[PDB]
């Protein structure tokens, strides 16, 4: 033929069949032992998610949400993702004492449901009403963005203490139980309005620590609705929403490390 | 074009002096007119040689920039700029990826260009050396007056004059001469002075006395002649053009390189476009379809391989430089290993090029002297009183002297003023009797008759050094038979005795044997003149026989020859044991050529020519079956009337071939004949008459000390110490480097698979990219470099000089067996070890292997800063990318770890590491430096930006260890099978 | 610890780099030693 005879062509096939078969069987074996060394409830390493990311619902083309108020299908793209998220926080999804629980309607302290063990059933998560998100189809004019803190197993978000000076200096400082979120731009051509649990501009600490998908399915993380009823129009406004805390940090590279990058433009 | 120049020349030495003048419109006495000479100048053109048109270095450099790998790397470099252009227009990408990768790849092409350019070097100044043989000026007779003119202004027809010490300015017809002798070594390779006279003495113009040639010099006397040829039209000017004009051609090693380039280029374009369409079918945007292709290019092309080859060659050439063997062309480092036929000059190559005493006949006994340079033989006789009598004649009846200031150099190597035979005798006595000058001071010469054409003898009368005599001793030497007709007694073991027919017959026997050995034989005799008949003041007349020259006492015979170099016989046998055919090709006479052939082992004992059979059986040569003769001796005059097909039959039908009295073109023809049969041929030589053959040879080797400038220009290799044993070393080195290149190539190729497979699974699996493009270049250009080179220092696995020369048609540098092992077996194991570490990194950070399938879409999505892992955690864009790049880093390090084992297995093709050992210090160096480089690239701060290399946790380093070990075991088991059964299965499938 | 389990999300990449570079250097020196056993 090309290389060899039929007899040789066969033998080279019988070899590579057994050979690659063995190699596949060995590869799988090493994957088995790897998995055997891992927990079902908690990942081996968590230093790469460490400082929590802050992500929002409006799917930004490039950290930007520009549209026209005087146009219907101009914002119907951002309403798709906005709906996708809030559709999960339905009351019909949170039914019965299992696996949900009614928690303080005001920001409270942490809740420990034991260890990362299966020695108990599904760890009961705090309910969250999308109805706590006042004012927010969504904002056809002047968007109503929804913030979110990235989930990390066993992470206890710790707010800053009012020992020294603060950006939003001491205003509504629920020091003991709220992780604040203050959006900014100089360039003050807007109108910041925050909505959340208990009416505070933060995340209620009663939703922590997260026990993971395996130990807490259907779990709901707290949301923080933000509305920009800015009196300006037809210009790119670089708005940055920042979260503050002891376990919260940022990076010049990762522009989502505990903060937002939104470029709103109501070009109408 | 040069087929005309490969033919024997035609001449006009047969014409009379007068007749020759009519042909050139010339005067025998007055010479040309100033006006007629200038007319002929403009007509024929200058008496000069024009160098052939060369290829500029520009075109030579750029021709390498387009050879398979460079072509693919160019397509990659441009395709980078393509994707970059498409980006800069569409979505403003502030990145530098495609732009920088395009710059990097273009640089890789340029630098790789320098390496191949360095390897494909051609240092040739043939025509320049020939031009150096034309004198600046010549002496001509114009308008009846002699004047010096620019030799280029010399034309056919003018009257030229030459004298001892000057170069022949052009081909001349001798019309007048006085004691003129010439050095025709340019045409023959033999430096013995040849007389020139107006008389025609041979039909063959290269042998007649009435022609003098350009490229030669007058050694003594004076001559006048008419110019018959000028410039390019001279006999050796044509040889110049032939030699300088010959197409170089591709070396065996070069052909091998291009061959695997085709193979690897083939699989590259195959998988390249095979997966380019496979991606579009899967619905991949052309934006991405090209990005994957660039990666495929980089994965398939072994970026550092061609440069490795060059370095391995260079390092092999450095070792040979250290044995006095200079390599002018890097590729010639290997040709000697692939050589199946050596065509060797005799004089100054196989031989020392110096008349040396070989045997002596005295006391009715043949004695042999030591002919070797360094005198590696033994003594023959010292005791016999006869010896001292013969020794005295050899010293006394001798007019040769050592040049001043030689006392530092060895006797046999020092320059001597005199003819070759007298120098030989001088050096013979000086060696075994001490200072000859002393013997010539103790015995003052009073009268002598120098060797005469008519007398055929030379005699001398000396004052006997003996005090009790202080009388007159007569000594003489000459033609053995002439000396015999002048002897009455023979000095036997001390005492004289009558010359009976018995001893006279033993003389003839001794004389015939020595002459049969191709040796020049001389007779020696002396006579103690009677005291009473010769007073202490008796005057001797040299002009008229004033003393007896008959009834003298015969002392002995001495024989001499230009002997082989000490190492030559043994080197010839070694070449022949390695299955190399050795042919002699010489301008010298057949009797001498044949005798040295037997001396060095070109013609082995018992082997006969058709002429030998005929003489032994006493039958006509036509009655001899030529197939009964494995040896042959072909004279150039017969070679001339043979067609190439008939020359091919001679080459095919004889194992032991001697081509004697060959011209320079004839040497070229014999070389081409050998090549025509498909053989790789080496030429060894030292003369300008070897230049065409040396050029045409696959590898020409010139002698460094004895070699002429031309020969060393025409060669690929120079033996700087004239050590012929270096050929044996050269062939051995050549074979070793050929095997080691295979090892180094397999090693380099093996790591291509773990660079290809990640890109494929990236498409077919939709997982995060396991390894990056930059990461690949860190391997092929970084870590693999020193290890790959180090394989050039591997010792032989067996006695390589015991095997036959490779068949260049069947035995390739890269074959299917190499690809099967490198790509199909070992590289495949490396790929898995890479993937394993990849799955380990991701799974330990929260992305278990199961959830990875079909996630790249969301993984690469720059706007999703919340991807969910297996444990329910959310990752930003840059966070997961850090883990991904950490995966690139450990996959990279996995390659390094699996290349550890590969380096050790590529060490040997057959033998076990437990047999070959670990005595390669460069290889071990490679292991340490490779690992140091990898660690540095991972842990050095800032490398995460420039190369996207991230720090690895200690446990990460050990992921591929079990795969590294399986490689070592697998290959060790496999080679154990090879050795345990030379049959073929494992052998014919995987044996590189 | 409980709410004070910050060490769980921390890794000393600084020490690892220091050690990694020490090792790389020493492997580089060791290599020179073995190579220079004859040049
Ligand atoms: C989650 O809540 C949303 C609230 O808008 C539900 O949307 C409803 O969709 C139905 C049918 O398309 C409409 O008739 C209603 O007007 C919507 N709102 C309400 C309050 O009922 C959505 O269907 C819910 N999703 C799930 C899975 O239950
Ligand atoms: C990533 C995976 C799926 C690709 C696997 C590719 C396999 C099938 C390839 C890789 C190397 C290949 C072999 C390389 C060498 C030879 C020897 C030659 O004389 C005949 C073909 C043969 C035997 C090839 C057959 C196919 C082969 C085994
Ligand atoms: C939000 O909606 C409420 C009614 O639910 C209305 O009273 C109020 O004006 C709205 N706020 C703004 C800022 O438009
Ligand atoms: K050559
Ligand atoms: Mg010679
Ligand atoms: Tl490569
Ligand atoms: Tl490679």
């Amino acid at each position: 033929f090309l290389g060899r005879t039929g007899s040789s062509w066969f033998k080279i096939f019988l070899f590579y069949l057994i050979f690659y078969g063995c190699l596949a069987g060995i590869f799988i074996g090493t994957i088995q032992v790897l998995l055997l060394t891992l927990s079902d409830f908690e990942p081996k390493y968590q230093d790469r998610v460490a400082p929590p990311g802050l992500s929002h619902a409006p799917y930004a083309i490039k950290t930007e949400i520009s549209f026209s108020i005087s146009n219907p299908k101009s914002y119907e793209s951002f309403v798709k993702s906005m709906h996708k998220l809030m559709d999960l926080y339905n009351e019909s999804s949170q039914a019965g004492n299992s696996p949900f629980e009614d928690c303080s309607d005001t920001p409270a302290d942490y809740i420990k449901r034991g260890d990362l063990d299966d020695s108990q059933g599904q760890k009961k998560a705090c309910r969250f009403s999308r109805m706590w998100l006042k004012n927010c189809g969504y904002a056809e004019g002047k968007p109503c963005v929804v913030a979110k803190l990235n989930r990390i197993i066993g992470f206890y978000p710790k707010p800053l203490k009012n020992t020294t000076d603060l950006p939003e200096e001491l205003q509504a400082n629920y020091n003991q139980y709220v992780l604040p979120l203050r959006c900014a731009a100089r360039e003050k051509i807007g109108s910041i309005e925050y909505f959340g649990l208990g009416g505070y501009a933060g995340f209620p600490l009663q939703y922590y620590p997260y026990y993971g998908k395996r130990l807490q399915k259907k779990y709901l993380q707290p949301l923080l609705a933000i509305q920009f009823t800015n009196l300006t129009q037809n210009m790119e406004l670089r708005i940055e929403c920042k979260v503050y805390g002891e376990n919260i940090d940022y990076s010049e590279k990762d522009r989502f490390r505990g903060r937002f990058e939104v470029k709103i433009e109501v070009k109408s | 074009l040069d087929e005309l120049k490969k033919e024997v020349s035609m001449d006009d030495h047969k014409l009379s002096l007068d007749e020759l003048h009519n042909k050139y419109g010339t005067d025998l006495t007055r010479g040309l007119t100033n006006a007629r000479a200038k007319e002929i100048l403009a007509r024929d053109g200058p008496n000069s040689l024009t160098p052939p048109p060369t290829t500029p270095e520009w075109i030579k450099f750029c021709r390498q920039l387009f050879g398979g790998f460079s072509i693919l790397l160019w397509i990659g470099a441009i395709l980078c700029f393509l994707a970059y252009g498409i980006q800069a227009a569409t979505e403003d990408e502030p990145a530098n990826d495609n732009l920088y990768l395009g710059v990097v790849l273009s640089t890789v092409v340029i630098v790789t260009g320098c390496f191949s350019y360095y390897q494909e070097a051609k240092s040739s100044r043939i025509m320049d050396s020939f031009k150096n043989m034309v004198p600046q000026q010549a002496l001509v007779i114009r308008d009846g007056e002699k004047s010096t003119i620019n030799a280029e202004f010399v034309v056919a027809g003018d009257l030229v004059e030459v004298k001892g010490g000057d170069r022949i300015p052009a081909d001349l017809r001798i019309i007048s001469a006085h004691g003129c002798k010439v050095d025709n070594s340019s045409l023959t390779g033999e430096s013995e002075p040849q007389t020139r006279s107006p008389e025609f003495s041979s039909e063959n113009p290269l042998e007649t006395r009435n022609i003098a040639f350009f490229s030669t010099n007058c050694v003594e006397g004076t001559a006048r002649g008419v110019v018959v040829y000028t410039g390019d039209r001279t006999v050796m000017g044509r040889i110049a053009t032939l030699a300088s004009g010959l197409e170089v051609g591709r070396t065996p090693i070069a052909i091998e390189i291009e061959h695997f380039i085709h193979i690897i280029t083939g699989v590259a374009v195959f998988l390249g476009v095979s997966f380019f369409i496979l991606s579009l079918i899967l619905g991949y945007s052309w934006l991405e379809a090209v990005i994957f292709l660039i990666g495929i290019i980089v994965a398939n092309v072994p970026e550092g391989l061609l440069a490795t080859v060059t370095v391995c060659l260079t390092l092999t050439a450095k070792r040979m430089a250290r044995k006095n063997c200079l390599v002018k062309n890097l590729e010639a480092v290997e040709t000697l290993g692939s050589t199946s036929t050596i065509c060797s000059d005799k004089t100054g190559t196989l031989t020392q090029n110096r008349m040396t005493v070989a045997h002596m006949w005295f006391d009715n006994q043949i004695h042999e002297a030591d002919t070797t340079e360094n005198q590696s033989g033994a003594a023959f006789d010292k005791t016999s009183a006869t010896w001292s009598a013969l020794s005295r004649i050899a010293a006394l009846c001798n007019r040769a002297v050592f040049q001043a200031g030689q006392d530092n150099v060895p006797i046999l190597k020092r320059s001597v003023a005199g003819d070759a035979s007298e120098s030989a005798l001088l050096k013979c006595i000086e060696l075994c009797c001490g200072s000859v000058q002393g013997m010539r001071d103790r015995n003052p010469k009073i009268v002598e008759i120098p060797f005469n054409s008519t007398n055929k003898y030379q005699l001398s009368i000396h004052e006997n050094e003996k005090s009790s005599e202080s009388r007159y001793l007569l000594v003489m030497k000459g033609a053995p038979e002439r000396i015999l007709d002048r002897c009455s007694t023979i000095l036997l073991n001390g005492a004289e005795e009558p010359l009976k027919e018995d001893m006279k017959e033993a003389f003839q026997n001794a004389y015939l044997e020595l002459g049969g050995l191709g040796e020049r034989v001389l007779g020696f005799c002396h006579f103690a003149l009677p005291e009473d008949k010769y007073n202490e003041g008796y005057p001797f007349d040299a002009d008229e026989p004033n003393f007896p020259t008959t009834d003298l006492c015969f002392v002995g015979l001495m024989a001499m020859i230009d002997p082989p170099r000490a190492a030559v016989p043994d080197a010839v046998g070694k070449c022949r044991s390695a299955g190399i055919k050795v042919i002699m090709v010489t301008g010298d006479h057949p009797i001498t050529a044949k005798a040295i052939a037997k001396g060095v082992g070109i013609i082995s004992e018992g082997n006969e020519t058709i002429e030998d059979i005929a003489a032994r059986l006493n039958i006509p040569i036509g009655q001899v079956n030529p197939r009964d003769a494995k040896a042959c001796v072909v004279h150039g005059s017969d070679l001339k009337d043979l067609s190439t097909e008939v020359l091919d039959d001679i080459l095919h039908y004889h194992t032991e071939i001697v081509f004697a009295r060959t011209s320079p073109q004839q040497k070229l023809i014999i070389v081409e004949g050998c090549q025509r049969q498909g053989a790789i041929v080496a030429v060894t030589g030292d003369g300008v008459n070897d230049s065409p053959a040396l050029k045409k040879a696959d590898i020409g080797v010139a002698m460094g000390i004895s070699g002429s400038d031309v020969s060393k220009q025409a060669a690929d290799m120079i033996l700087l110490d004239d050590n012929f044993a270096s050929i044996v070393t050269g062939v051995e080195e050549g074979r070793l480097i050929f095997d080691n290149l295979k090892k180094s190539i397999a090693y380099t190729l093996t790591s291509n698979i773990p660079e290809i497979t990640p890109f494929l699974v990236f498409i077919i699996g939709n997982v995060p990219l396991p390894l990056g493009t930059v990461t690949i270049l860190c391997i092929d250009l970084g870590t693999d470099m020193v290890p790959a080179i180090s394989l050039a220092y591997e010792q032989a696995e067996s006695d390589i000089m015991k095997r036959q020369p490779r068949n260049p048609k069947t035995d390739k540098l890269v074959n299917e067996r190499l690809i099967s092992m490198a790509y199909g077996q070992i590289g495949m194991i490396q790929a898995l070890g890479g993937f394993f570490s990849y799955f380990v990194i991701l799974a330990e950070n929260g992305f278990l292997p199961m959830d990875l399938i079909g996630k790249r879409v969301r993984w690469d999505d720059r706007w999703i800063s919340d991807v969910e892992d297996s444990f329910g955690q959310q990752w930003t864009y840059e966070q997961r990318k850090i883990v991904e790049f950490t995966c690139h880093t450990s996959f990279f390090i996995s390659i390094v770890v699996v290349q550890w084992a590969d380096l050790i297995i590529c060490k040997t093709r057959r033998n076990s590491i437990f047999q070959q050992g670990m005595k390669n210090k460069i290889l071990i160096f490679g292991l340490f430096e490779e690992t140091a480089l990898a660690a540095f690239l991972s842990y050095c701060p800032g490398t995460d930006v420039a190369l996207r290399m991230y720090p690895l946790k200690p446990s990460w380093w050990f992921c591929a260890f079990p795969y590294s070990l399986i490689i070592f075991l697998y290959d060790e088991m496999r080679r154990f099978i090879i050795r345990r059964s030379p049959g073929g299965w494992v052998e014919q499938e995987t044996y590189y | 610890e409980g709410p004070d389990n910050d060490e769980r999300f921390t890794y000393d990449y600084y020490r690892l780099r220091v050690v990694g570079l020490i090792v790389a250097a020493v492997l580089c020196v060791i290599g020179i030693i073995i190579l220079l056993a004859g040049k």
